[PDB]
């Protein structure tokens, strides 16, 4: 006898046992390079080019000299608001390196990395912290809620996952458009409880969708740690119960983080296919500004960090030393620290621009809660910060 | 039956889901980007809205979604982003809910928030809407309310085959995402001659059907029906002359029409199916009064469906009939 | 070297791997009884008392008589809706049997047969499809959305999947009041979609709720085949992903039915953990009364239905015969007909039975509108059905 | 600062997010089966309202749930159908929307669909609400009006330490699922005496915290403090006595108050943070010319936030403050 179901395809069994999941034995995490930056298997090897592996290296380490800057920044109440990327600046980094240049990203807020490995200008990473005329998103959101037409890079929002299954949208658009293009999603693992993952996940396989979801689980959403997240093998685990090919990978290792992401756009463009790829990783600083990890919480900075081990790859291949480690410290430094200055004389946009794009156009009726305003500062500006916004 | 129903070229006799069918169709034909998805749209739609339209333009264009609301709004979201036309269908506006969030947090504020670096204004979601005799709770709903709260989206709600055609084609082709709530009852009742060819019917803009000078009547949806025949009841029980307004978009509402109309005849009468509190008829009353104050000679009365959840075996108490809207005309005309 | 993550338990891989879904040779599917009722393997058999098992056929066509009726009722404009359970007899009575009479349960709408079995009176079924003043419902929602406190099945609502967080935080509740009581959740493969079936499965895992998922996998959601629904194994293989104990029984099999659900509960109360159980079936009529499943789509009601192979069982244990099945079918046809014609016979409930249970209480502008009908039809009485509603 | 703030047995000085604390505290020690849960409530919450309480009752009544707001509802509802407490959290009033179809569709309608048989009304959902001066579009929104179209839920908004308590205990309390939403900008700003003992403030009271004769202000939330310094601005400049009223409950609403406050002044000015269109002030404003209209002497007015996303750096040109209000009660004190 042969099972007839439509459901599914599978024989029959005449014993009752019942699935055991796989969590002490989990996925394997991929690994390419050791914690002191040697080659563990050397047909794993990249061989990225010296100015490429250099990129990296200077993407990740300027990230983290703007997150210093900032943070303090915040501190200050200089910026409102602020949010590092310690820890993780080899997956952002890795996996950008591995896309081609017009991949459409869709992003949570813990992904500068990409940005910065696309050469987004520092002027203009902190126009938008300072919600300043320079910034194209003419200051209307949270600072680090960062978006570049240009670059492929649709802007960041805060509700959790949902750009999840607008990425998979976007995806199969690009797949009737028959572009050789890929579209990647970065996500939490907190993130990845919210009902849009399921539905993300769900529509890219039965819509056969060239898309890369990219999960940064490093241990923690806010203060809550997975066990208190999930209690299956982690998120690589879900992937295949969609029909989704699925990877885990050291996330403080960019060359196995850039291996993973160069494999699965490869098969997800050629095949119109979803691609998961678990980078484990471990949030270093902390969740945000409104937040002091240390309440509910130096291994990961110390002893296996992404910086630290490209450094060390760098060293062994002749390819950096102290003193050029020296150099471009203080010209991060300085590059930052020009951006910042120039970022906080400028003048705030034109409060007008707090009516517009709400629609395309204008409809009458917010036209005229536009002039209404304009008439009140006319008589009651005194009472506002009108010196410090665009006219 | 709590209602009775009643230039561009060659037309054809069609019902409102027929009308629907052939707007998708002119936009596919006119749109190579543009996509149809949702639950079980493939096979026509359990409406017969999308008859023959996979079989035309593809399974790639007209194709079936996995059951998940949030799901295909996101998704459409998604298609919008990169310019493509993308029309999700919603099996019925009570299940709607489930992409509240994607709908009030990310469509309606998608060009704000990035300083029009992005949108998803080519997105469309279409929604079988209203009572429907016996659909107690979840396929009866009028949730037209909960979105007029959010500043970025559009909602349009048509009263007939040639209304609805025209302003489908309109919310498809806008710049802003729209959403169309189809009046389900209408669907295989209202029949009526539709142009075969494409044509629009402006967005924000009410419909007066039929002029008067003692009072203004407003609804939207299969309820331009019912006030119709309320007013055709006051003009030959009580000699009122009632000018009936279609408002066809809820949000951005044609305030203009509404008050013009209001400074003439001076009373107005609003209704709608959906429950009192918090109903649209709120944003509409408050309204008329802070432009037309001087004018009105007696309260703004609003005749809606009672604030309970929408019954099954109790709906013909329930709606807001002609006669409830008649005896409140009747009791507002003597004031 | 040993991984550190904190989101993981694994070892590391130095080779790049996807990992591959099993579609082809799915979970398998647990078995009990042959398409010709003959046990297959001894170990296997239940080995219920004959009394049981005759209150298991009996139930099940009893279902099968009500619906027939039923089904023409609506075809007549008699009653406004209604669903069939053709084909899935056996998930229903076969589960719960295997049920304490006080574990809860949350059911989708094609469950009828979990209260058959729990002796819910034919009245009552056919109050609710008419709506009359027997409903203890009040007449308020569409039929077959039935609800029973005394037998513990939670009032059946239309939105998909909304039940399964909903049986989660009951089970979760169960379990702190210590009562040796489990919860069971029913719902469609189509359902599953939903992001709530997310949630559910999620917050059962990570907060251990002694929950059973009862997954009918019936091959459609309406003309959506299980290809557009989606493209990993079924339903069974994502509960593992969750850290779910997972399997999958033959639907048509009341007796692979009955022992999976068995052995489920007493697990999931014993250890406070949920149990996902995925039945393979296959829906034999209409979806509903509004659709015509002839549109996108006899093998399945002749050659592999559970309430015939439930015959040939009874047949071979010499405890049922062609007279008897006679006598059943004629007793079954009368007892249907007698709660059918009270059922049509009943006035509707009292039109202000529109206005109570909003609120526990009534609020004063709610009764202000309740007065408001009550004056209306004082006046225009005439034009409304009052003569078929109760007084 | 865009505003500033100003019997029952031994008392205590707390600001808003303490007293929350307090009432969540007599709760779990009057009810055996109260649970609270969320996301981050274990280590005290990210406003701190939870601080000390899993340590004080254990971790099986306070704890945390995996990041899922449509989860974290249902999880709630099914808890309370057992008849058990259930207090859930959502971290901002930006991000109930996931949850909006188990609120709207689920809990409001839970006890009328099943004639009774089940119900959660032992459900209570806090969540902070109200802008902070920073928030920008997702941490700063006042989703009250999108709920007042619900039948079947309360929704309930405190102005103080004193009034966050006893609003809270009989949400808690009350038998119905109740919102209550939390000004996040008060949880450390608002700080005065409050019983460490439970005590009540009833549901669907508003309060009149200071009697007038020329005008009615109704606020909620934060913006009664504005509102109270407008009543003083003007009576010193426009010699204006001023009625200010907080409502304190969104639905079921308390029209007597309102109406018969009104009555005396003849004029009203309602405010909101929300945006205008569709806001709260629709219903209120409607209705009270509906009750009112031989009384009032000049149009109602609303002043509401604009019908726009809540922006970062316009915060300061985007909220109805008191300069706003001042000028629209000074127009209409001269209408
Ligand atoms: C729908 C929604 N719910 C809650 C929040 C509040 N919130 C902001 S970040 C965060 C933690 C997310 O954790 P994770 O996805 O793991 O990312 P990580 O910060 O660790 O990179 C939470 C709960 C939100 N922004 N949106
Ligand atoms: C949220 C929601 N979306 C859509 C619907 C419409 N609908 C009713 S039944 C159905 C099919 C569900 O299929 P399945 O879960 O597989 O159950 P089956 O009917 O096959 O037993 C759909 C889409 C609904 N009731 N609720
Ligand atoms: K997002
Ligand atoms: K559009
Ligand atoms: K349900
Ligand atoms: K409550
Ligand atoms: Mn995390
Ligand atoms: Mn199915």
């Amino acid at each position: 006898d042969k099972p007839q179901f439509p459901g599914a395809s599978a024989e029959f069994i005449d014993k009752l046992e019942f699935i055991q999941p796989n969590v002490i034995s989990g996925i394997p995490i991929y690994r390419v390079m050791d914690r002191q930056g040697q080659i563990i298997n050397p047909s794993e090897d990249p061989h990225l080019p010296k100015e490429k592996v250099l990129k990296l290296y200077k993407s990740m380490t300027l990230l983290n000299t703007m997150d210093r800057i900032l943070y303090e920044s915040q501190r200050q109440g200089r910026i409102s608001f602020y949010m590092t990327n310690y820890g993780e600046e080899g997956t952002h980094v890795g996996s950008a390196a591995a896309l081609d240049n017009t991949d459409l990203v869709f992003g949570q807020y813990r992904e500068a990395g990409v940005l910065m490995y696309r050469d987004y200008p520092l002027e203009l990473f902190m126009a938008q912290c300072y919600g300043n005329i320079s910034d194209l998103g003419k200051g209307r959101q949270m600072p680090v809620h960062y978006g570049c037409k240009e670059r492929h890079f649709v802007t960041i929002s805060s509700p959790l996952a949902t750009q999840i299954p607008q990425a998979v949208g976007a995806a199969y658009a690009a797949k009737r458009a028959n572009a050789n293009r890929v579209v990647i999603c970065y996500f939490g693992e907190g993130a990845a409880s919210e009902g849009d993952a399921h539905a993300g996940f769900n529509f890219a396989a039965t819509l056969e969708c060239p898309i890369i979801f990219f999960c940064r689980n490093n241990g923690y959403a806010i203060s809550t740690p997975t066990s208190e997240q999930y209690r299956g093998d982690g998120i690589a685990a879900r992937g295949p119960g969609y029909g989704i090919m699925s990877i885990r990978v050291d996330g403080n290792d960019v060359f196995a983080v850039y291996n993973a992401t160069k494999e699965a756009r490869r098969r997800a463009v050629a095949e119109n296919q979803p691609f998961l790829i678990e980078a484990m990783t471990y949030r270093i600083g902390h969740h945000s500004t409104s937040d002091d990890s240390s309440a509910y919480r130096n291994y990961w900075d110390k002893q296996d960090h992404p910086i630290s081990r490209l450094r060390h790859y760098l060293l062994s291949q002749g390819w950096w030393d102290e003193e050029q480690e020296k150099a471009w410290r203080k010209q991060s430094r300085r590059k930052v620290m020009e951006a910042f200055e120039q970022a906080e004389r400028k003048p705030k946009p034109n409060p007008n621009l707090l009516f517009s794009d709400v629609y395309q156009e204008m409809p009458a009726q917010l036209r005229k809660q536009q002039e209404s305003l304009a008439r009140h500062l006319q008589t009651y500006g005194e009472h506002y910060p009108l010196d410090h916004f665009d006219k | 039956a709590h209602f009775t129903f009643q230039e561009y070229g060659q037309t054809q006799k069609m019902n409102l889901f027929q009308s629907v069918t052939s707007a998708l169709d002119n936009s596919l034909a006119k749109d190579p980007t543009a996509v149809i998805f949702g639950e079980d749209v493939a096979f026509g739609g359990v409406f017969r809205c999308t008859v023959g339209l996979r079989d035309k333009y593809g399974k790639d264009r007209v194709f079936n979604t996995p059951l998940c609301e949030q799901g295909i709004v996101g998704f459409g979201i998604g298609i919008a982003v990169t310019g493509a036309t993308a029309i999700a269908e919603i099996q019925f506006a009570d299940y709607i809910f489930p992409a509240f969030d994607q709908i009030v947090n990310e469509a309606a504020k998608y060009r704000y928030r990035s300083g029009d670096l992005f949108n998803c204004g080519s997105l469309t979601i279409r929604s079988p809407w209203g009572c429907v005799g016996h659909g107690a709770l979840y396929a009866s709903q009028s949730p037209e309310a909960f979105f007029a709260h959010c500043p970025g989206i559009k909602v349009v709600i048509p009263r007939s085959p040639f209304q609805a055609k025209g302003l489908l084609l309109s919310c498809i082709e806008d710049k802003n995402p729209c959403i169309f709530f189809e009046p389900k009852i209408l669907y295989r009742a209202a029949a009526e001659e539709v142009p075969i060819e494409p044509y629009n019917i402006p967005l924000s803009q009410a419909e007066v059907i039929q002029e008067g000078s003692d009072v203004t009547l407003v609804a939207w949806g299969t309820q331009v029906h019912v006030i119709r025949e309320v007013a055709s009841m006051a003009k030959e029980k009580l000699g009122v002359s009632c000018e009936v307004i279609d408002l066809r978009t809820i949000i951005p509402w044609d305030v203009d029409t509404i008050c013009k109309s209001v400074i003439k005849t001076g009373r107005l009468l609003i209704s709608h199916e959906a429950p009192l509190t918090g109903g649209f008829a709120s944003e509409i009353s408050s309204t008329v009064q802070e432009e037309c104050f001087l004018n009105l000679e007696a309260p703004i009365s609003r005749v809606c469906g009672y604030d309970t959840p929408f019954p099954h075996i109790f709906e013909p108490f329930y709606i807001p009939d002609k006669w409830k809207c008649y005896d409140a005309l009747r009791k507002m005309i003597n004031y």
